[PDB]
RNA sequence: GGAAGUCGGCAAAAU
RNA sequence: CCCACUGUCCCUAUCUACUAUCUA
RNA sequence: GCCAAGCGCGACGUUGCUUCGGCUCUUCCUAUCAUACCGAAGCAGAAUUCGGUAAGCGU
RNA sequence: UGUCGUCGCAAUGGUAAUUCAACUUAGUACGAGAGGAACCGUUGAUUCAGAUCAUUGGUAUUUGCGGCUGCCUGACAAGGCAAUGCCGCGGAGCUAUCAUCUGCCGGAUAACGGCUGAACGCCUCUAAGCCAGAAUCCGUGCCAGAAAGCGACGAU
RNA sequence: AUGUGGAACGGGGUAUUGUAAGCAGCUGCUGAGAUUAAGCCUUUGUUCCCAAGAUUUG
C-alpha cells in the first residue's frame, strides 16, 4: 500500500535497486 | 446539446450540490478553519 | 519515470525537455536541447565535437529484470546511492589533480 | 473582433486587482475567510500521476505547467462593517488596529520619505488612552453591519521586490453571525493569517489579475480580468526544505529554479502552485478568490500527488534542476 | 469457448492477452471485460489490470507463455515494477529489446514450442529460450511476416489462415506438434491472433464470431 | 475506429503527397479531403498521425488508383507534443490504405507505427510491425 | 504542407 | 501536362532602416 | 354549366379539360437548414415524415 | 464635495459560449428475425472567447560566441576592419489551435402536458386561481464605473 | 530627507558560444576563454551619493 521513490538525486532509484 | 441554461441540468447540479458537493467541502472549511 | 540519456550530449534528460526522434530501424534518439538536436542533424560526431561527453570518454579526459518490492531494500539502495555518488566524486576529484598534474 | 461582453477595450484602472464578488454568507459554516493576495513568481512544468476516471490516460503521467506565486502570511490590520441599504452596501464605520507596520503605512503616502509619518499617530493615542470608542464601535458592527470585511496588507519586504508598499485589501469574513466575524477580527487583530489556514491544495479557486500590456494595438492589454477555476497543486511552506520535493522523487530541493526565476528572484516564503496560466506578468498582485458557485466535478475534486517538480535554469536552456547533482554528472570545474 | 467483445470491438487479442498460467487487461477502459475474464479464469489463474506503454494494445505487444512473459523495451519501469509486483513470482518477466516490439504480433509462442518472425534477432531468439522455456522456429505463416497476429498457437491445437496449402498446413502441425486448423475467426476476420486468445483449459471469442467458427474452434482445442 | 483521440498538432493538410507504408504496392497517397473537418472559415483541412482521410492512390496498381477511399497517416514530418510531455517528429508522412470500417486492406506495414494510432485503431495494431 | 491563394505561379525562391 | 521551387495561401510571426511622432 | 343560405345576381359545394453579378464586410428580419423542447402519424426499436414554440447559437 | 490619500458602495451600460462523437447504462428496453434505444454519470474533440510563455518551434542588432572569404598595417604574430561581407549556433524578448491553460448558476415563460374549477346543477388546463415545461426571456457571474453618484477612514 | 537606502563598478550563481591568447611536444595547460541585463538572480566586496530646489494647496 506505501509508495517507492521512482527516482532521486539524478538516479532512478527503481532502476537502480 | 444543451447550453449551461438548460433547466434540467440547473435542476441536475442542485441534486448533484448535495450529493458529491456541500458536505465534503463545508468540513473541508471547518478543518482549514479550526487551523 | 526514467530520466534518460541524450544521444549528442548524454547528458540527463527530464520529463518536457528536449526532443524526441524514431529511426526507421526503430532506433531513438532523445536530444537534451535544441543545439544537441541539430548537431545530430548535420551528423557532428559526438566523439568529435569538443564539449560532449564521448569527447571527454575517449578523450582521455575522464535491470531488465523486474525486482519484487521491498522496503527494507529500497531504504539500502537509497542510503547506498550518496555513498555511492561521494566515492565517485573524490575519484573524479583526484583523476582532475592527477590530469592537472 | 473578439467578445463584445469585454469592451470598452481601455486601460484597468488598478494596478491590483479587485474582488468585485465574494462568496455567499452561511450562518452554517463557522467563521473565516475567502481571498488571499500573492505575487505571481513565474512558473514551471511538473510530472503528476492522472487518477482521472474515465480518462483514457487513468493511472498514468502527464506533464503539466504550473504558475507559482509567493504569498507570504498576510498581517489583519483592521476590519470594516457594511450595512445593507435600500441602495446597496454601505461601510457604516472601520475601525483599525493600534500599530500598523511600515509596510501598511507606506500605501496612505505617495512619497512616504519626504512625510512625517503622521499617519494613524491620534488614532493609536485614542486607542492606548480609550477603549471605550473601540468597544463602542466593534459592538455597532456586529449589531448593525450584515457583512464583516477584514483589512489585510501583505508583507512585500519578504518578497524580493524593491516595492515597499504592502497591496493593503479587504477580505470577507464569510461564515458563522455578524458577532462571530467581530470577535474573529478582534481576535486576529495584529496578527497574520497564513495561506495554509486559508486554501489547503485540494480545492478549485479563482485567481484575478491585470493582464500585461501589449502597447498601442490596431488599446490592447493591461485590462483586469477573472480566471474561474484554477486548481492549486501545492500550498509549500518557506521554511521546510521539502517543498519542492515530493514522496516519489525525494532529491531535497527548494521551489525557486535553479538560477532563480527570471526578474523575480528566489521565492523564499509559502507558495502556491496552481495549474494552468495565469493572468499578468512576473512580480505583479495577484488575488486569489474561493469557489462563488459550488461545483466540483472530477477534474475538480480528484486528489493530485505529485511526482516530479522541475527546477531548471528557466534563464536560457536549463538542463540541471540543482547544481549539486550538475556537479555530480558533470566534470569537476577548475575552481 | 466464451464470447466477449472488449468495449465495442470483437479484437479481443489486441487488447488482452491470454496464457496459461497468468491473464492480462487492459488498464483505463471498461471493468465489464475485466470481470468477464475474471469470471472464467479469475478462481484459476490471477489476472492482471495493467497497461504496457501507456496504450491498450497490450494484448499484441505482450507474448509469453505459463512459464515467462515478455514485454517491449517501450514498458515503463513503474509499469514493469507493478507487473512483477501482480504477477506470482514462478512467473518470470523480462523486458526485450527489439526492432519490432510488438512480440504478440510477431511471435506466437505455446507452453512447449514457439514459431517466432523470420526477422527476430538473435539475442531475442536466445532470451526467447532461456526465459519461455521453448522451442524457437523461425518460420512464416501463411507467407505473412506477423506470425503471431495471422496465427493462434495453444497447447492443444492451432489456428492458422484459410488462405494456406494443405502441405504449408500440415508443415506447420507437424514442425508444432499439435493439431492445426486453417480457419477464419469473427466473421472472416483473418487475424486469429487478434480476434480470439485461447488457454491450455479455455478460449476467448469475440462477440462477432459465428456459430460455426466457435463449434470449429470448440473442436480443435477440443475443450 | 475506438477510443478518443486529444488534440494534436496539424501538420498534413489538403493537396499533400504522403507516403504508402502498406504492401498492397501503392507508393504515393493524395490527400483530397479531412474527415469531421469543422465549419472554419478560411481554413485548409489538415491531418495528423491516427487520422483517417480521403486519400487517392497516385502511384501504385491500376486497381487501387482513381478510387476516392479512406486512409489512415501513421507517421508524421512535423513535431508534436504528447500529453506526456515529450516531442515527437518522424522522417516522412506514412500513411495506410484502409477500408471506411477500419480494416487493414493490405497484409503488411513498412516502418515505425505511432502508439496513438496503434491505440485507436485495433486492426492496425494488429497489423503493426513495431509500435515506437 | 506546397499554388490548396486569386479570374491566374502576379512578386519572390528555385535554375 | 509532369517535375522542382517558394509566406501566393492555410496563418501569420520576428528583425532592421527609413517613414510616422514630439521639441527649437 | 348544375345546384344555390340568401339578397336578376347568388356564397360554400358540383360538372367538364388542361450595363448585371458576385467577393468581403457589418448588423438586422423569421417566412427555421442544424442545434433545444413538444404534437401527430401502423409512430415496435432505430432511422424518418409532417406540424408547433423558437433567431440564443451557428449555416 | 475643506485639502490630499487609502479602502470601498453600484446607479447605469455591455456580455458568451457553441456543436459533435466516445464510455457506461447494451447488444438490455423493443423486435420472428434483421437489428437496436434513451435518461443519470464519465472522457475527449471541433468552433469561438479571455489569457499565458514551463516545455517545443520560429525569429537575430545580444552585431553574444565560433568558423570562412577578402582588405589594411614591410614580416611574424598581433590586431582592426568590410553599406549588418558569408556561414553555424544563439540567449533575452516577441511569438505560434506550430506551444499551454480556463470558459459559471437561479428563477419566469412560449409551444405543450396537466391540477382544482365555475361560467352552463353535467363537463371543461381558464374565466378567477395553480403546477410541470424550449438552446427563449430576465437576473447571477464576467467587463466598464456616473470623468457634475456616494460612503467609511487617515492626516491637517 | 540615512537606510536589510540608492547608484556605479566588482565577485558569485546562471546562461550562450565552443576549448582562447600564450607555452611545450594533433595533444596538454583548456568544457578553457569570451559574453552575461542592456526588461536574469544574488551580494557581510570597493567607491560614491543623498538628511533639496521649485510649484500648488485651509
Amino acid at each position: 500500500y506505501d509508495r517507492m521513490p521512482e527516482l532521486l538525486d539524478g538516479k532512478n532509484v527503481a532502476d537502480f535497486v | 446539446t444543451s447550453g449551461p441554461r438548460d433547466n434540467n441540468r440547473n435542476k441536475w447540479a442542485k441534486k448533484h450540490l448535495k450529493k458529491g458537493k456541500r458536505a465534503k467541502n463545508s468540513n473541508f472549511s471547518k478543518f482549514l478553519k479550526k487551523k | 519515470m526514467r530520466v534518460h540519456t541524450c544521444y549528442f550530449c548524454s547528458g540527463p534528460v527530464y520529463p518536457g525537455h528536449g526532443i524526441m526522434f524514431v529511426r526507421n530501424d526503430s532506433k531513438v534518439f532523445r536530444f537534451c536541447r535544441s543545439k544537441c538536436h541539430k548537431n545530430f542533424k548535420m551528423k557532428r560526431n559526438p566523439r568529435k565535437v569538443a564539449w560532449t561527453k564521448a569527447y571527454r570518454k575517449a578523450h582521455g579526459k575522464e535491470r531488465n529484470v523486474p525486482v519484487r518490492y521491498d522496503r527494507n531494500v529500497i531504504a539500502t539502495t537509497l542510503n547506498a546511492m550518496k555513498r555511492v555518488s561521494q566515492v565517485h566524486a573524490k575519484r573524479e576529484r583526484l583523476f582532475y589533480k592527477k590530469r592537472l598534474a | 473582433h473578439g467578445s463584445l461582453g469585454f469592451l470598452p477595450r481601455k486601460r484597468a484602472s488598478r494596478q491590483r486587482g479587485k474582488v468585485k464578488a465574494f462568496p455567499k454568507d452561511d450562518a452554517s459554516k463557522p467563521v473565516h475567510l475567502t481571498a488571499f493576495l500573492g505575487y505571481k513568481a513565474g512558473m514551471t512544468h511538473i510530472v503528476r500521476d492522472l487518477d482521472r476516471p474515465g480518462s483514457k490516460m487513468h493511472k498514468r503521467e502527464i506533464l503539466e505547467a504550473v504558475t507559482v506565486i509567493e504569498t507570504p502570511p498576510m498581517v489583519v490590520v483592521g476590519v470594516v462593517g457594511y450595512v445593507e441599504t435600500p441602495r446597496g452596501l454601505r461601510s457604516l464605520t472601520t475601525v483599525w488596529a493600534e500599530h500598523l507596520s511600515e509596510e501598511v503605512k507606506r500605501r496612505f503616502y505617495k512619497n512616504w520619505f519626504k512625510s512625517k509619518k503622521k499617519a494613524f499617530t491620534k488614532y493609536a493615542k485614542k486607542y492606548a488612552e480609550s477603549t471605550q470608542s473601540i468597544n463602542r464601535e466593534l459592538e455597532r458592527i456586529k449589531k448593525y453591519c450584515s457583512v464583516v470585511r477584514v483589512l489585510a496588507h501583505t508583507q512585500i519586504r519578504k518578497t524580493p521586490l524593491a516595492q515597499k508598499k504592502a497591496h493593503l485589501m479587504e477580505i470577507q469574513v464569510n461564515g458563522g453571525s455578524v458577532a462571530d466575524k467581530v470577535e474573529w477580527a478582534r481576535e486576529h487583530f495584529e496578527k497574520t493569517v497564513d495561506i495554509k489556514s486559508t486554501f489547503e491544495q485540494n480545492e478549485m479557486i479563482d485567481v484575478i489579475g491585470v493582464t500585461r500590456g501589449k502597447g498601442n494595438e490596431g488599446n490592447a492589454g493591461y485590462m483586469h480580468r477573472t480566471q474561474l477555476n484554477s486548481k492549486i497543486y501545492r500550498i509549500g511552506a518557506g521554511d521546510d526544505a521539502k517543498n519542492a520535493s515530493t514522496d516519489f522523487d525525494a532529491t531535497e530541493k527548494r521551489i525557486t529554479p535553479m538560477g532563480g526565476f527570471v526578474r523575480y528572484g528566489v521565492v523564499e516564503n509559502d507558495f502556491v502552485m496552481l495549474n494552468g496560466a495565469t493572468p499578468g506578468p512576473v512580480k505583479r498582485v495577484l488575488t486569489l478568490r474561493k469557489s462563488l458557485l459550488t461545483h466540483t466535478s472530477r477534474k475538480a475534486l480528484e486528489p493530485v500527488s505529485l511526482k516530479w517538480i522541475d527546477t531548471a535554469s528557466k534563464f536560457g536552456h536549463g538542463r540541471f534542476q540543482t547544481p549539486a547533482e550538475a556537479k555530480q554528472f558533470l566534470g569537476t570545474l577548475k575552481k | 469457448a466464451l464470447r466477449a467483445q472488449f468495449e465495442n470491438s470483437n479484437e479481443i487479442g489486441v487488447f488482452s492477452n491470454l496464457t496459461n498460467s497468468y491473464a492480462l487487461v487492459a488498464l483505463g477502459g471498461s471493468e465489464n471485460f475485466y470481470s468477464v475474464f475474471e469470471a472464467e479464469l479469475g478462481d484459476v489463474v490471477p489476472v492482471v489490470h495493467t497497461t504496457i506503454g501507456g496504450t491498450r494494445i497490450i494484448g499484441r505487444l505482450t507474448c509469453g507463455n505459463r512459464k515467462g512473459l515478455l514485454v517491449p523495451s517501450s514498458t515503463t519501469d513503474n509499469e514493469l515494477q507493478h507487473l512483477r509486483n501482480s504477477l506470482p513470482d514462478p512467473v518470470k518477466i523480462q523486458r526485450v529489446d527489439e526492432r519490432l516490439s510488438a512480440l504478440g504480433n510477431i511471435v506466437a509462442c505455446n507452453d512447449y514450442v514457439a514459431l517466432v518472425h523470420p526477422d527476430i534477432e538473435r539475442e531475442t531468439e536466445e532470451i526467447i529460450a532461456d526465459v519461455l522455456d521453448v522451442e524457437v522456429f523461425r518460420q512464416t505463416v501463411a507467407g505473412n511476416v506477423l506470425t503471431g497476429s495471422y496465427c493462434a498457437l495453444s497447447n492443444q491445437g492451432a489456428l492458422v489462415h484459410p488462405r494456406t496449402s494443405i502441405q504449408e498446413q500440415d508443415e506447420l502441425s507437424s514442425l508444432l506438434q499439435v493439431p492445426l486448423v486453417a480457419g477464419t475467426i469473427n466473421r472472416g476476420s483473418d487475424v486469429i491472433g487478434a480476434g480470439l486468445v485461447v488457454n491450455d483449459w479455455c478460449a476467448f471469442a469475440g462477440l462477432d464470431t459465428t456459430a460455426t467458427e466457435l463449434a470449429v474452434c470448440e473442436s480443435i482445442f477440443k475443450l | 475506429a475506438s477510443g478518443t483521440k486529444y488534440r494534436m498538432t496539424l501538420g498534413l493538410p489538403v493537396q499533400a503527397i504522403m507516403n504508402c507504408a502498406d504492401n498492397s504496392g501503392a507508393k504515393n497517397l493524395y490527400i483530397v479531403s479531412v474527415f469531421g473537418t469543422g465549419a472554419r472559415l478560411n481554413r485548409l483541412p489538415a491531418a495528423s498521425c491516427g487520422d483517417m482521410v480521403l486519400a487517392t492512390v497516385k502511384k501504385g496498381k491500376p486497381d487501387l488508383r482513381k478510387k476516392i477511399m479512406p486512409a489512415i497517416v501513421v507517421r508524421q514530418r512535423k513535431a508534436w507534443r504528447r500529453k506526456d510531455g515529450v516531442y515527437l517528429y518522424f522522417e516522412d508522412n506514412a500513411g495506410v490504405i484502409v477500408n471506411p470500417k477500419g480494416e487493414m486492406k493490405g497484409s503488411a506495414i513498412t516502418g515505425p507505427v505511432a502508439k496513438e494510432c496503434a491505440d485507436l485503431w485495433p486492426r492496425i495494431a494488429s497489423n503493426a510491425g513495431t509500435v515506437v
